[PDB]
């Protein structure tokens, strides 16, 4: 969410640089919005080692 | 210190943050004073192992 990044294509990190009023320091932002997912979910089996 | 960062929501804006830390330690040594003298009483009529 920001002004400049407003229905654009997204992007593994968002690292930002920031700097504070009168010289006083510096502040960072890292941003991320991502969901990993998985179209096949049949493939996705887990195993056991114990009896049915 | 790495920790998994906690999914948050984009419009409440939050985040998180870690800290430092330094130790200092010191040391001795150990010391030894292995001493030993010789006199001419070993040597005055004492005759050498295994010859007559």
């Amino acid at each position: 969410p920001k002004m400049g990044y407003a229905n654009t294509l997204g992007q593994e990190l968002y690292v930002f640089e920031y700097e504070k009023d009168r010289d006083e320091g510096i502040d960072f932002e890292a941003h991320s919005y991502m969901l990993p997912y998985c179209t096949r979910p049949q493939l996705l089996v887990d195993v056991r080692s114990d009896a049915e | 210190i790495s920790l998994l960062d906690a999914v948050d929501r984009t419009s409440r804006k939050a985040e998180t943050s870690a800290p430092e830390r330094v130790r200092q330690i010191s040391f001795p040594m150990m010391y030894f004073k292995e001493v030993e003298s010789i006199t001419p009483d070993e040597i005055q009529g004492v005759r050498q192992p295994g010859t007559a």
